[PDB]
């Protein structure tokens, strides 16, 4: 996250970090005690992944961290149906052992299709993660967060040569300087509704980071909430 | 009706009969007594900060 601020411990208790062949390579959000939602591009069918909830500073021990192994990965069925489009960039991760919910490990709420869209349209959401804090620069040690405004579809479409599908939305500032970035993928874009946060998007892709005239592209969660609920039921 | 200020519902609203509304909440919450607000029904309901933050107030 470029141009953001340090989160306070427990401020985004749904946020998780994914570790694998590369450390702290993507983020995710807690759906329930056994499931994480992230971006499909982060989880290339094959390699082993670990999830850490209750994380704050990646180089220190807070004694709030809960590490779990991923035993099953479900990328959306239409991701990579086409090549290099980033469409349907969303995936679900099943944990080997249930997370233990507490003040530092709490799920993000997920509304139905209609309300998730209503919440996104409020027009202001938070993005967070441990990704780059500068275009082509170092990754964050302490979780970063940033409030970003929704960008109207035409300006969105008009800002890039790449196709922005109906499963995506743009968010960011006209002047640039503040944006999600590499390493932040899979993290949540969330909308606070009277003190309760709802998942409205997944950090997905962009061109460089925080450049003026460019915006972050996000997976539109409203289009996928039925799928998230069908796959993450606990027995 | 749900048209104005979400029917006064803290979370979800649905138009019912005779121009009136029925509020509901997401998982982990229950509709309060006033029929509009959402209160936690589990110890750690989704989407809320419970560390509360800081250590210097009346609390
Ligand atoms: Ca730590």
């Amino acid at each position: 996250v470029v141009g953001g601020e340090d989160a306070k411990p427990g401020q985004f208790p749904w946020q998780v970090v994914l570790n694998g062949k590369v450390d702290a390579f993507c983020g995710g959000s807690i759906v329930n005690e056994k499931w994480i939602v992230t971006a499909a591009h982060c989880v290339e069918t094959g390699v082993k992944i670990t999830v850490v909830a209750g994380e704050h500073n990646i180089e220190e021990t807070e004694h709030t961290e809960q590490k779990r192994n991923v035993i099953r990965i479900i990328p959306h069925h239409n991701f990579n149906a086409a090549i290099n489009t980033y469409n349907h960039d969303i995936a679900l991760l099943e944990l080997d052992e249930p997370l233990v919910l507490n003040s530092y490990v709490t799920p993000i709420c997920i509304a139905d299709k209609e309300y998730t869209n209503i919440f996104l349209k409020f027009g202001s959401g938070y993005v967070s993660g441990w990704g780059r804090v500068f275009h082509k620069g170092r990754s964050a040690l302490v979780l970063q967060y940033l409030r970003v405004p929704l960008v109207d579809r035409a300006t969105c479409l008009r800002s890039t040569k790449f196709t922005i599908t109906n499963n995506m939305f743009c968010a960011g500032f006209h002047e640039g300087g503040r944006d999600s970035c590499q390493g932040d993928s899979g993290g949540p874009h969330v909308t606070e509704v009277e003190g309760t946060s709802f998942l409205t998007g997944i950090i997905s892709w962009g061109e460089e980071c925080a450049m003026k005239g460019k915006y972050g592209i996000y997976t539109k969660v409203s289009r996928y909430v039925n799928w998230i609920k069908e796959k993450t039921k606990l027995t | 009706t749900c048209n104005i200020k979400n029917g006064r519902c803290e979370q979800f609203c649905k138009n019912s009969a005779d121009n009136k509304v029925v509020c509901s909440c997401t998982e982990g919450y229950r509709l309060a007594e006033n029929q509009k607000s959402c209160e936690p029904a589990v110890p750690f309901p989704c989407g809320r900060v419970s560390v509360s933050q800081t250590s210097k107030l009346t609390r």
